[PDB]
RNA sequence: GCGAUGAUCACCCCUUCUUUUUUGAAGGGGUGGGUACAAAUGGCAGUCUGACAAGU
């Protein structure tokens, strides 16, 4: 009913406070992201490719284009 | 029909239910009654099965399909019978057996002691502490539910004698054991 | 990573009927509604409920195009329990039945294919499914499956097409509900390959537009695919 | 027949 | 010859490996005693 | 929902039903109404019936089927919405399986399911055949030692209960002449103790469901090649009912195994000795589950060999227009021209002599 | 000292253990993310925060943004790195395993019965 | 109103006030393991090569 008084304010505040310190723990520290990611790109690109559809994206447009 | 598979799980009373309702299209008041005589209506099966055949997701199958299922569910019929049949035969070849171990645990347990064994012979030869192991890996004969046991083992021990020594034995020993 | 005999910690994620399996990794999941099972060979998570076995299906987001939303970060996603839900392009069970967990037994999925062989397929495991009703039609005509379809909360299409724009269109008129979700994912090499991905993106939310389709928040789905996006709009009548 | 075999690519 | 392994099987080799190094071991250790008596 | 799908479909097609007719023509009586319809050629194919009214299908009246559709489940007093989604979920798979031209005679699924079930019924056919060769063997122990077939086992003590029996009942429908009398002499001089009636009866009993698991099993072998001449023929000529099932059943799907080239059709059934062979280098088997097959057999030597390579080639040509083909007739017609290929390139291959003349 | 057989065998092992590995690995989003607004002063004063109803912190995390209301370790994460770093060299064995595969192709290539002129144009009988 | 026809014998969930005062008051569940049966499109686990062959 939107009647919270400034207590009620501050003790959900807290529970903000609870809840969110405990997700970091699972969300992990920001140092082993570092490597993770680092390793994460060089994963993906071999499986993902697309350097050809990167590739064939500009042959089409260059023959696409009038050559002067 | 799939469905008829989740309204009665007793897979006995699964195959006598397809024996009449072969194919779930046929649905007809005179059907609904037969179909309730099978079990009771108390469980509302029988009124389900109507609405479910009605409203249903399985495809029909061949009528040579429907020939195996009724031709086999036939045959699950009878291997039924035939096993109530022979549990009966094993109850009265113990009594005559082996009364005395019999009466004392049960027929059937008593049958797999036997079998335990290999031999009601081999049982009896058997010491005390030896028996009550026999039979601890099926818990046959089962700190105070252990005394039971052991005390359960021991006039098993007794009782298997008085059965494989004797030509004629009696029960009268085994009810006082 | 996630073997067989690892446990994991789940906990519900922000879109009502998603879960993420915490532990070692964070692997997306759906409750499975046809537990000891999987559809197209996902791997899936068991725990013990006082005590009752509920089973969980992972989610992949290479094999789901919705899947690669969720880990983009979509603000709303109108499929949720309780909802009837239209799938347009529904190829097979890969996605739907992901969809079907989502909105529970209480919900329904609406899976419209064309193709003959993928449907013999969404067919199959329409069967474990009750709630999902596969309807083996061209989305092009919707009047012809007129019969089998009611109002529906949301509409998802995958439709590779490029006059999908259209089949949108017809299939939101006849049966969404106002202030209806829709919901898209776009691949600009077949809809428009000469021209690049972004502008390609920019036509098709002009069309919604023009359709009456208000359009919420759009977000392409790399790295998990490429040149793609989906667009999530709201189907203002008035 | 092991001391005729050398291990590769060890992991 | 050269074959690449799965986890499994190189600790098989590595311990068939402990082994024989060890009945070696004891096997000549007890040659010389014997020598020498 | 037979009918319901006959009806659904003519919405589809749009063309008017007998039943819609017959709904619309209890109005007829109303002169000079409109009828508002979802779809202009069903309103066109309604306006040739000549009924007396005047067909409307207009973008407008999609907000009349819209709102009518939506508070359908109480419009219509009686009915439940989760009925409707019952009815419709039926009315959807019932019009599903007709667009894909299912066919109950041409499914898969039953053929993985029989052989399986048929390898099943072997093993616990044996299983009570061991147990009637002791369990009556106690009462007349050589009997297992000349006649060795179950069923004629079993059929024995349903003819005779007792080795008394055995001077005047005749065995001649079940075993030879040189046989049945080496069981009657048995008898006399026979090792074991009698029985009484009661075990007598159970025996028979067991006997009974021998000869009878013998008897489905047959049915269940000639159901086997009814199916599977059924949904794949072209390999029934060819390699065979048998093997082809357990050609599909090992794949898994009649699809999966099209999908699959001729080389693997032909050493699908060899994978222990396959893999290891390539990872120890060691030569290759080279028939897998197709050695069994009646043209191999009939090949000798190394020609066997390529018989099997031959014959999976002509598998796949064979397998997959079963299993792809959209109208395909069921004859067989192109398993029976693979075979005169085969049974050619067998006899060239057979008749030449490797040692010179 | 290897045959060609037993080399496609390990590397085809390799592939799939790829494949399987690479499923487990959990991959953070990288796709672009753009919002309709209605006008200007809509947009102006338009907050992540205040979209989302989430805080600064759920904001950054766009896998799992949980809602404002809604909220209302070495050895672990050194194991993580090194999940990602056997799927590495599943791949850098896969190439690997792949490189040598050519070269054994390659040599029954130029062993195969040819004109090897490079080879000429020939049709072969 | 006993017993040789047999007694006995894995893990976790001093402080405050006060006193005629050396006196009075307040502070069953979850893990783990063993036996038997069933299911897994769960794992080991990866489906051979590819152009000549036979004759005068």
């Amino acid at each position: 009913e939107g009647t919270l008084t400034d207590h009620e304010r501050k003790y959900l505040n807290k529970l903000i406070k609870r809840n969110s310190q405990n997700l970091r723990s699972w969300d992990l520290e920001e140092e082993v992201r570092d490597e993770l990611e680092d390793i994460q790109q060089s994963i993906l690109k071999d499986t993902v490719s697309t350097a050809n559809t990167d590739r064939s994206k500009r042959r089409r447009f260059k023959r696409k284009q009038f050559k002067e | 029909f799939p469905e008829l598979a989740k309204l009665v799980p007793d897979n006995y009373t699964f195959a006598k239910l397809v024996l009449f309702i072969k194919d779930k299209a046929s649905l007809n008041d005179d059907s609904l009654h037969d179909l309730a005589a099978l079990l009771n209506e108390d469980s509302g099966i029988a009124q389900r099965v109507i609405d479910n055949a009605r409203i249903s997701m399985g495809q029909d199958i061949s009528e040579t399909d429907m020939e195996n299922v009724c031709v086999f569910a036939q045959r699950v019929a009878s291997l039924a019978d035939y096993r109530r049949q022979l549990y009966d035969y094993l109850c009265e070849k113990m009594h005559t057996v082996a009364p005395n171990l019999s009466e004392l645990i049960g027929e059937v347990i008593g049958a797999r002691l036997i079998s335990h064994a290999g031999s009601l012979t081999n049982l009896s030869k058997q010491a005390a502490s030896t028996v009550q192991i026999l039979g601890a890996e099926k818990a046959l004969f089962r700190k105070n539910k252990g005394r039971i046991s052991r005390y359960l083992a021991n006039k098993c021990s007794m009782a298997s004698r008085i059965d494989n020594y004797s030509e004629e034995p009696s029960n009268v020993f085994g009810s006082v054991l | 990573g996630a073997r067989g005999g690892a446990k994991v910690v789940i906990e519900p994620h922000r879109h009502a009927g998603v879960y993420i399996a915490r532990g070692k990794e964070d692997l997306l999941v759906t409750k499975n509604m046809a537990p000891g099972e999987s559809v197209y060979g996902e791997k899936r998570i068991s725990v013990e409920e006082p005590p009752t076995k509920v089973e969980y299906r992972v989610w992949n987001p290479f094999r789901s195009k919705l899947a690669a939303g969720i880990m983009g970060g979509l603000d709303e996603l109108f499929i949720a329990p309780g909802k009837k839900v239209l799938y347009l392009g529904a190829a097979s069970g890969t996605s739907v039945s992901h969809v079907s967990d989502v909105v529970g037994p209480e919900g329904v999925v609406y899976a419209v294919e064309f193709s003959h062989r993928p449907g013999r397929e969404l067919i199959s495991m329409a069967k474990k499914r009750p709630n999902i009703i596969p309807i083996i039609e061209d989305a092009r005509h919707p009047q012809k499956y007129r019969m089998l379809i009611g109002m529906v909360d949301c509409v998802f299409a995958d439709v590779a097409q490029p006059d999908q724009a259209r089949i949108i269109a017809l299939n939101s008129h006849m049966f969404l509900k106002d202030q209806g979700g829709v919901v898209i994912s776009i691949k600009a090499n077949c809809i428009d390959s000469t021209v690049d991905a972004e502008t390609v993106f920019a036509r098709e939310v002009q069309k919604l537009r023009e359709e009456r389709i208000k359009p919420l928040e759009q977000l392409t789905l790399e790295p998990y695919e490429r040149d793609h996006c989906i667009v999530v709009g709201r189907y203002m009548r008035s | 027949e092991d001391e005729d075999e050398e291990e590769v690519l060890a992991m | 010859r050269a074959v690449v392994l799965g986890g499994d099987e190189k600790k098989a080799r590595s311990f068939i490996q402990k082994v024989l190094t060890i009945s070696k071991a004891k096997d000549s250790k007890r040659k010389e005693q014997k020598a020498s008596q | 929902a037979a009918n319901a799908l006959e009806e659904a479909n003519s919405i589809i097609e749009g063309k008017v039903s007998s039943q819609l007719e017959k709904l619309l023509e209890e109005i007829k009586k109303d002169k000079k109404s409109t009828l508002i319809v979802s779809e202009t050629k069903l309103a066109n194919a309604i306006n040739k019936l000549g009924l007396n009214f005047n067909v409307v299908s207009d973008a407008v009246t999609l907000d009349i089927y819209r709102a009518i559709k939506e508070y359908l489940p109480e419009l219509l007093p009686g009915m439940s919405d989760n009925d409707l989604s019952k009815m419709s979920l039926g009315l959807a798979h019932s019009i599903g399986r007709h667009k894909l031209k299912f066919s109950a005679d041409k499914v898969d699924v039953m053929i993985i399911q029989a052989i399986a079930l048929l390898d099943d019924l072997d093993k616990e056919l044996n299983t009570y055949a061991m147990r009637c060769k002791e369990w009556y063997g106690w009462h007349f122990p050589e009997l297992a030692k000349i006649v060795t077939d179950s069923v004629a086992y079993a059929r024995i003590i349903l003819t005779m209960g007792i080795r008394s029996k055995a001077s005047e009942t005749d065995l001649s429908e079940i075993l030879p002449e040189e046989i049945e009398e080496r069981v009657k002499t048995a008898a006399e001089v026979s090792m074991g103790t009698e029985i009484t009636q009661t075990d007598l009866d159970n025996i028979n009993a067991l006997a009974e469901q021998i000869v009878e698991f013998a008897a489905y099993r047959e049915q269940l072998s000639n159901y086997l090649s009814a199916r599977m001449k059924a949904i794949a023929p072209n390999l029934t000529q060819l390699v065979g009912e048998l093997v082809g099932a357990r050609l599909i059943a090992h794949s898994g799907s009649l699809i999966s195994l099209a999908k699959s080239p001729a080389s693997t059709i032909q050493i699908l059934g060899a994978e222990k000795a396959l893999f290891r062979a390539l990872k120890t280098k060691h030569d290759t088997p080279k028939y897998g589950l197709l050695y069994h097959a009646s043209l191999v057999g009939q090949a000798t030597g190394k020609n066997k060999g390529k018989i099997a390579r031959v014959l999976a080639a002509k598998a796949a040509v064979s397998l997959r227009y079963d299993a792809l083909a959209e109208d395909r007739d069921d004859s067989g017609d192109i398993g029976l021209e693979s075979r005169a290929k085969v049974e050619n390139r067998l006899s060239q291959l057979e008749g030449r002599d490797l040692r010179t003349t | 000292t290897q045959d060609s057989n037993y080399v496609r065998t390990l590397r085809q092992i390799e592939l799939k253990k790829l494949e399987k590995g690479a499923k487990q690995l959990m991959f953070k989003s990288s796709g672009n993310h753009t919002i309709f607004v209605d006008s200007r002063e809509k947009m102006n004063e338009f907050t992540p925060e205040k979209f989302f109803n989430t805080t600064s912190e759920m904001v950054n995390r766009s896998e799992n943004r949980l809602t404002k209301d809604q909220l209302a370790k070495e050895s672990l994460d050194k194991k993580k790195l090194k999940k990602f770093k056997q799927v590495k060299q599943h791949l850098q064995r896969e190439t690997q395993l792949k490189q040598v595969q050519q070269r054994m192709d390659a040599q029954r290539e130029l062993l195969k019965k040819g004109s090897k002129k490079k080879w000429k144009k020939q049709r072969k009988r």
